[PDB]
């Protein structure tokens, strides 16, 4: 099952073979072995193909690299010619526009109904949207590229028959596709010419005289690539179309000033990048890489100017000039081409934009493509600075180790009582005895002479090898390395030239874990503590190239299975015990903080910062520096040789990259046991590897920063998020220091702290770059957020431009695609301040995805029609339009709820869906459809998913494919699970036990499904359900041989019939509904009552007569009502008659505002808004089960059956042991005062106070987003509740009649189950 | 008789008692001498705490030093002998004194290995770092000219000649930093690059009362096309800050001046 | 009665003579202890200062010290660790840098 | 006369012996006080010296197996 | 006369016995100084060994570090 999006790096080594089978020439690979190797059984029969022979009968023998041609194809290809796809994508374009315009509707109708709307209304709104959509630059190109993607996926599917060949002829270009390979035939007149007369692309393969007689009387030339550059080009076209459409649409909301850059500057940037690439090949990405730092530089200069504020821009300009001049001297550019090539960075430098527009422009970096990777350059990059001699100072290592031990001691003192009973000689610490005897811990100021004494402190094993309660860490479907005995079996046995003597069997983690005869944690401890990773057969460590990136090449390492288990164990132990004395992320904006709290921990307060790159540390770590820390980590546990596996085993390995189509150079059968080293192999790796031992390295970095803070008496805070580390210095000033000298002093303090840290880190063997480390005062960019003097900057193009009709959602499921689009829409609307661009994009893509899946489904046969085989008549526009309006909870396909524009977390997904459906049906004159559209027919669901889906309905159309995958995994486990520990957990009567437990959990009166769901996860059945879920993609269902050895029936037919049944469930209407529920739902006119009746009628077999409580909640849109008062007015509601309400008022102080105060989104204000593994789960289970039921004497007769399966301690000993967020930027929330105490008796109650504040703030932000701040004519707002959906909640407890009457004492095995 | 014997016995008892008293006095003298002789020992404990602290410091430091290196570290004689076999630093960590290796680096007489000298140079290049000049860029004439070209639109304009003249004069007077700082300050306010160059010419004291340079050309073809529209007759007393950027001297004696 | 008085006087004289001899022996023991106890104190005081100065010099010179790495530490550490438990050399083939 | 003189002499001898015994007891008490005052510090100094010697010997043992 | 002589002799004998007891107690208390003074000799002896060990450490220092 080929995928529709890029998921692998781009390598073109095998394309050398293809050109040899067709009598052409192309030097993609740097390995000479591929020049004269035997050809495989396939890609050799091309000599007997008539289509390929006819296609290449009028072209030169020489070819050209695809690096220089992709920009030419991106502009020379449009949909005009003939394509072999009969249902063409552009045919269904009017319906897409109609649906998009229909969503520019009710969204607006819903918004007006709520009370937000907009003061400024323009009549010409649909016409502008229609013109913006119609007049897009990348529309027909996008449709043509989607036809190409469909056709090439269909071709890749077979790749063994006569149906694997396709041909397209479009104006100037010809394309021939054959089984993962593409031939492009293009005119020679489109290629830029070198000053010697030959094209720029041909100057690296042929000499000038050679590439002048090969062409001669030829006008067309051929390039060869894989069927993965096509997918990349399709992704680029989709992203460009999305960003252009969003930028154009945003100009209608706010004509005066929008937050998106423009739709004309971005086009020029695209053209300039394309020209630069067409001239420089894949080498031109080194200039494209500079867009992000230049954007950051331009953002930094949008504030008060300081002498060192412009240093970042100057350094980046110098760097880009040097890079441009170094990669151009060899190439013989024309004098005219040397002027046009300096237009990308020249345009970037001369920009004049607001900080918000620059922040949005930051997000277009992958819109030009990705380079072609080689296994030689990638390994030469990491070899050059991993076998390098280093010079170190022992003294700084000494203080670093002392600070390490100090931090550990302080963390153990702060919690768990005081001190840790040092079992060491008291002579060797003359000065720490006083603090120990009086039980006191020394503060920082006087710890400068007793630091060395911390070296002499000893203790027992403070931590333990326990608290591991997640078995999914040992089964994750990752990649491992083969054993040393058979290491060259990962190469194709024709490029190698010999058959490898030994062949492996399996290479997947889940299959090897399910075959592990003797598992358990103590076995891993015994394996590591005996130095069994040094065995001769456990030393491979292969490499693998990274995914989509703009680097020359990056790699990640793979180890054999037991060593991978040891690494996972070490990371798990170190994450819990240590790595807590060293807080990783402490991201904070001191601008929006209150006084008397920052100053208290800072001993006016001004803070500066600087950011360093923590990735380059990995290769600079040596054993001579990290030995003491590793030994101390060993001592703090009971282990002996566990934490030093990497430094012991990595240097003894043979470094190589496991690429299928090119092995290491000069590899034969004779020199197989002791292979030589060359341009892609080496032996003495002395540094670290990415990902391995990350927590220890972060702890060492934190210790170094703390040492610098001790030496230099400044308050320092360190935060780590990703590959960057931010260090913030707090200055503290004696007041009466103006406001300009204070910032200069803060910057000077930050600079001196940076210098001291650089000195210390260099003395430890790790080098920082003074020309790449830079000091910021107010602008802080970190992790997922950027701030400019306390004002948050928008970033919505990151997720909005990734919307596409095709994704990887298990057998091309429509529901998964629509859910992904909805999630992207929510995440995009969370940022920024505009609304309509993202929703218009999502509405455009939803219908198009529906049509693609209806007509071109890869899982079925060619020419199939999903909409015809189910209804029997063509699927019209009305049926699809009505199907997408019903929310998914009730069995529809609607994933874009307008109510998500206010808050992201929803109290009740049923009442909100009912309200949305009622509003949509009220907009149109189709009111008499509400009843025969939500009744439906209840399905056949047992009491196993009611626990898993507490707030839901028993409809068959609202489910997903999780249960199918769970059944597949369960049967695969049943057939082959010789793990000897999974078998104990998955016994013969596991299903019956789980069903009985779930049935008993819902036997109370009244029934509370939330409590049952909460408590079910701590049972062994919950652990079984957690383990069962590890499948994620639609390729393990087919490629995994162990799954497909169950015989029975093929999974393809079952998937097809499930898809047909699901497609028949939707779009049918009035065919899967009953009449008893419809008659019982009449004359209700209340959403809460309707939801309660719907929940009661469903699950009727589960809930015979017992009422259900704790599920239904009201919809806040129907609960409150805004009034929008002005200064000289009085509320009409308050004058009449108890009228509880919530008050919202607007402040006046601005504090900071960038660039102006015209928009309320650009400004801010004052604002303000060791226990074992199973012991825990036992304790919380007992606590909650005791808390829920209190008015009974059975609280002791129900704890025992659940507790006896988790912990050895009996009852009466455990007894002794016993966020909703919002989708708006946090800028207006600092300028509003929300008062809820005016409600009086609070109408406990049926109101969630966590969401009322969000609703009020979001309403105010949406109402005034495109209006001037001085034009706002409203002062305060009243939210008056209506007495129609508000009720009181009396206190009520749970009464249990019987007991489980089930034996769970058989679970006396280790891991995620009962421990002694 | 009996009384005389009693008297004699009493006298003997008195003499023996006196001898015992003398012995007791000697005992008291010896005891007080021993008690007074212990004064130096009492103050000995004062000078031992400092020794204990210093010894504990040295023990901690050298224990960490010996533990951080391997079981095979090689001695000074071993590494000196091994240096005679190629560069080839010996296996295992070697220990050097900063002054000794620093002094040996310049004294290139006994074939110090290249890797060792690169490592020492990288280690020592970070010592000369202060609060100032931490990340201060270095600007030369060519780099400044390249930066200045990136702002002016088009090509062949007289502003390019002005930029070249400014860079040459700054290189001659060694004032590139001041010129660059003035240019950046002018650009920050939002002025056009041409205005920034004009302000640089009119503000920097070096360019004040400076004779414009003279460039020799064979004919009108040397000058760019964009510069062709800014030709004037040469004034008797041209000034660089008044508008004249350069004077073109032809082979036949014709003199032309370029003005913005 | 005269004989009893003579015997009592003789016994008293003998007891006092024995007490005097005991006192003389105690005096000799105390003198010997005083002479022996305070003999090596001057040498101890002389050596304390030298030890303090030499330790201070070593601590001072520890700061001016530079260390250069080498490609044999990890293999040596692994060999020592493998010799500590089940004290047989690690199985063939040989490690990276064996010497 | 003679008997009274002998009685007086015996009483004087007894008084002198009692005074000598009292002086001896006072000297013994002074010696006990001096020993009690002086016992502890020398013990502490000896313990510290022994510990330092042991740790430095451990250092030398570690350094020996390096040449 | 005779009674007074007998009483004086008895008092003298008792006083002599008490004095001998006091002298024996003094000797017993004095003979405990060896236990208290042995650690003095031990710490006097150990200083030479400590100095020798430190001298050996200093000498071995110059073997490893290159110096001048
Ligand atoms: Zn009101």
């Amino acid at each position: 099952y080929p995928d529709a999006r890029l998921s692998s790096p781009i390598v073109l080594d095998q394309c050398d073979l293809v050109t040899r089978a067709c009598g052409l020439y192309s030097s993609y690979s740097l390995n000479p072995q591929l020049r004269n190797c035997k050809l495989p059984k396939h890609i050799y029969r091309l000599k007997y193909d008539v289509t390929v022979t006819k296609f290449l009968s009028d072209v030169p023998v020489a070819t050209l690299p695809i690096d220089f041609i992709v920009p030419i194809l991106l502009k020379a290809l449009s949909g005009n010619g003939f394509c072999p796809v009969e249902p063409r994508c552009q045919q269904f374009l009017d319906e897409i526009i109609k649906y998009t315009m229909q969503d520019a509707l009710f969204l607006k109708y819903y918004l007006k109904n709520v009370g937000a709307q907009e003061d400024c209304v323009d009549d010409h709104f649909q016409e502008k949207i229609l013109s913006s959509i119609q007049g897009n630059e990348f529309l027909h190109q996008m449709f043509f590229w989607y036809d190409l993607a469909i056709l090439t996926r269909r071709g890749r599917l077979n790749r063994g028959n006569s149906r694997s060949t396709w041909f397209v002829h479009d104006d100037l270009i010809d394309i021939l596709g054959y089984g993962d390979y593409v031939f492009w035939k293009i005119p020679i007149s489109l290629l830029p010419l070198n000053t010697q007369g030959i094209p720029h692309a041909a100057m690296d393969w042929y000499q000038t005289s050679v590439f002048k007689e090969a062409v001669q009387g030829h006008t067309h030339i051929v390039s060869v690539s894989t069927a993965d550059v096509l997918i990349m080009c399709k992704d680029l076209i989709t992203c460009r179309f999305n960003t252009t459409l969003i930028s154009k649409i945003a100009e209608v909301e706010d004509p005066v000033c929008s937050d998106y850059p423009n739709f004309k500057i971005v086009s020029m940037l695209y053209q300039s990048g394309d020209y630069l690439l067409s001239i420089l090949g894949s080498d031109g990405y080194k200039i494209i890489k500079f867009l992000e730092p230049l954007c950051l530089a331009k953002i930094q200069l949008c504030s008060k100017y300081t002498e060192r504020k412009g240093r970042f821009l100057t350094q980046m300009h110098l760097a880009v000039n040097h890079t441009l001049e170094e990669i151009t001297e060899i190439r013989a550019l024309k004098p005219s081409q040397a002027h046009k090539i300096r237009e990308f960075h020249r345009t970037l430098i001369r920009l004049e934009m607001t900080p918000q527009q620059l922040c949005e422009l930051f997000s277009i970096q992958k819109h030009w493509g990705h380079p072609v990777l080689h296994s030689e350059t990638a390994i030469q990059k990491v070899k050059k600075h991993a076998t390098v001699l280093k010079a170190l100072r022992p003294i700084v290592i000494f203080e670093t180790y002392c600070v390490f031990k100090y931090s550990i001691a302080k963390h153990y003192f702060d919690s768990q009582g005081s001190w840790y009973s040092v079992t060491s000689d008291r002579n060797l610490t003359p000065g720490l005895n006083s603090y120990i005897k009086r039980n006191q811990f020394p503060p920082l100021p006087m710890i400068k002479e007793l630091l060395w004494e911390f070296y002499h402190l000893d203790h027992p094993p403070l931590f333990s090898t326990k608290i591991i309660s997640d078995l999914s860490i040992f089964i994750k479907d990752r990649a491992t390395a083969v054993e040393r005995t058979c290491w060259d079996a990962v190469f194709e046995p024709n490029v190698l030239g010999y058959n490898p003597p030994h062949k492996f069997s399996t290479k997947r983690v889940p299959e090897q874990f399910l075959e592990q005869e003797n598992f358990s944690i103590e076995n891993v401890l015994s394996y590591a503590q005996k130095l069994e990773y040094l065995l001769p057969q456990y030393r491979n460590f292969s490499f693998s190239l990274k995914e989509k990136e703009l680097n020359v090449g990056r790699t990640f390492g793979k180890l054999p299975y037991p060593t991978r288990n040891v690494q996972t164990l070490c990371e798990a132990l170190l994450a819990d015990g240590l790595a807590k004395a060293f807080p990783s992320n402490m991201m904070v904006v001191t601008e929006r903080e209150q006084k008397e709290s920052l100053l208290h921990q800072a001993s006016t307060v001004r803070g500066s910062s600087f950011v360093t790159d923590l990735e380059k540390y990995n290769l600079a770590f040596r054993y001579e520096f990290t030995a003491p820390f590793i030994e101390y980590c060993n001592r703090c546990y009971g282990v002996k040789n566990v934490f030093n596996w990497m430094h012991y085993t990595i240097p003894q390995c043979y470094m190589h990259v496991s690429d299928y189509y090119n092995p290491p150079h000069n590899l034969t059968l004779e020199n197989r046991n002791n292979p030589p080293e060359g341009p892609s192999s080496y032996r003495g790796h002395m540094g670290g590897i990415e990902g391995l031992q990350q927590k220890l390295w972060t702890s060492i970095s934190c210790a170094q920063i703390s040492l610098v803070e001790i030496k230099t008496g400044f308050k320092l805070r360190s935060a780590v998020m990703g590959d960057n580390q931010c260090i913030t210095v707090l200055s503290v000033f004696p007041l009466e220091t103006d406001a300009d000298e204070q910032e200069q002093s803060a910057e000077d303090n930050a600079a001196r702290v940076a210098a001291s840290l650089a000195k210390v880190t260099s003395a430890c063997g790790i080098f920082l770059k003074p020309d790449e480390t830079f000091v910021h005062s107010g602008f802080i960019y970190f992790g997922k957020k950027q701030y400019l003097n306390g004002v948050q900057l928008p970033q919505s193009l990151k997720t909005a431009t990734r919307m596409a009709p095709l994704s990887d959602a298990i057998f091309d499921d429509l529901q998964g695609t629509l859910a992904s689009i909805g999630t992207a829409f929510e995440r995009s609307i969370s940022e920024t301040r505009h609304i309509f661009p993202c929703r218009i994009t999502a509405a455009f893509h939803t219908f198009f995805s529906v049509r693609i899946l209806q007509y071109h489904h890869l899982g079925f046969n060619k020419g199939f029609d999903l909409g015809q085989l189910t209804l029997g008549k063509p699927l019209d526009f009305g049926t699809i339009s009505l199907a997408l309006a019903v929310p998914q909870v009730l069995g529809g396909l609607s994933f874009l709820n307008p109510e998500k524009c206010f808050y992201r977390n929803l109290g009740d997904p049923v009442t909100s869906g009912l309200f949305q459906l009622k509003t949509y049906l009220r907009m149109i004159e189709m009111d008499d459809l509400f009843l025969p559209l939500i009744a439906k027919n209840p399905g056949n669901c047992t009491a196993i998913d009611f626990v898993l889906n507490p707030s839901g309905l028993n409809v068959p159309g609202s489910q997903d494919l999780t249960s199918f995958l769970r059944q597949i995994v369960r049967r695969t486990i049943t057939l082959s699970a010789k793990n000897k520990l999974i078998n104990t957990l998955f016994h013969a009567s596991a299903d019956f036990e789980d069903e009985m437990v779930c049935k008993w959990l819902l036997s109370s009166t009244p029934v509370m499904s939330r409590f049952a769901a909460d408590i079910f996860s701590r049972t062994p059945s919950g652990k079984r359900l957690q383990i069962l879920g590890y499948l994620e993609g639609t390729r393990t269902l087919l490629a995994s041989k162990i799954i497909n050895n169950n015989t029975e029936t093929p999974v393809l037919d079952r998937l097809r019939k499930i898809t047909l049944q699901r497609w028949s469930l939707w779009f049918s209407y009035l065919d899967h509904c009953d009449n008893i529920l419809a008659e019982a739902l009449t004359q209700i006119t209340c959403t809460v009552d309707l939801a309660q009746i719907l929940r009661e009628y469903s699950w009727a077999h589960i809930l015979e007569g017992r009422p259900l409580i704790g599920a239904t909640l009201p919809c806040m849109i129907e609960q409150f009502k805004v009034v929008w008062l002005k200064p000289y007015e009085q509320c009409p509601q308050c004058s009449n008659a108890g009228k509880p309400f919530v008050s919202v008022a607007v402040k006046k102080h601005i504090v900071s505002a960038w660039p102006n105060a015209s928009r309320i989104s650009w400004t801010i204000g004052d604002g303000i808004p060791c226990p074992s593994a199973a012991l825990r789960e036992a304790i919380e289970l007992a606590s909650r089960l005791t808390w829920v039921t209190q008015g009974s004497s059975n609280s002791d007769l129900l704890i025992k059956p659940f507790l006896e399966a988790r912990v050895n301690l009996s009852v009466q000993e455990i007894l002794q042991m016993t966020s909703f967020m919002a989708n708006r930027m946090s800028n207006s929330a600092t300028r509003l005062i929300v008062s809820t105490n005016t409600l009086g008796e609070f109408s406990d109650s049926n109101i969630i106070f966590q969401n009322v504040i969000n609703y009020a703030v979001a309403l105010f932000d949406i109402k005034f987003r495109n209006t001037e701040a001085t034009d706002i004519q409203y002062n305060r707002a009243h939210l008056h509740l209506t007495k129609c959906c508000t009720r009181e909640v009396p206190a009520q407890y749970l009464t249990y009649t019987s007991t489980l009457d089930l034996d769970l004492t058989r679970y006396r095995e280790n891991e995620l189950i009962y421990d002694n | 008789h009996s009384f005389e014997e009693v008297v004699q016995t009493l006298a003997s008892l008195a003499t023996v008692v006196q001898q015992q008293t003398i012995a007791s006095e000697s005992l008291e003298q010896r005891i007080t001498s021993l008690e007074n002789g212990l004064k130096p020992v009492y103050d000995m404990a004062k000078t031992i705490s400092s020794l204990n602290r210093v010894c504990a410091e040295m023990v901690a430091k050298y224990d960490l030093l010996v533990m951080t290196t391997g079981r095979a570290t090689a001695t000074a004689a071993a590494t000196e002998a091994y240096w005679a076999e190629h560069g080839q630093p010996p296996p295992g960590p070697s220990l050097y004194e900063e002054s000794a290796i620093r002094g040996k680096i310049e004294s290139r007489d006994e074939t110090v290995p290249q890797s060792v000298r690169e490592a020492f140079n990288n280690l020592d290049s970070t010592t000369s770092l202060t609060e100032e000049n931490f990340g201060k860029p270095d600007i030369s004439a060519k780099d400044l000219r390249n930066i200045m070209y990136d702002h002016l639109p088009g090509f062949g304009t007289a502003f390019h000649q002005l930029v070249q003249v400014i860079c040459k004069l700054g290189k001659d007077s060694n004032s590139l930093d001041i010129i660059h700082a003035e240019f950046q300050a002018s650009l920050a306010e939002g002025d056009s690059p041409q205005c920034a160059l004009i302000q640089i010419t009119k503000r920097v004291p070096i360019f004040q009362d400076a004779a414009p340079p003279v460039i020799h050309i064979r004919s009108r073809g040397d000058i760019p096309r964009a510069c062709q529209k800014s030709l004037r007759p040469v004034p008797p007393s041209p000034k660089i800050d008044r508008g004249w950027v350069c004077v073109f001297q032809l082979q036949d004696g014709k003199t032309l001046g370029l003005k913005i």
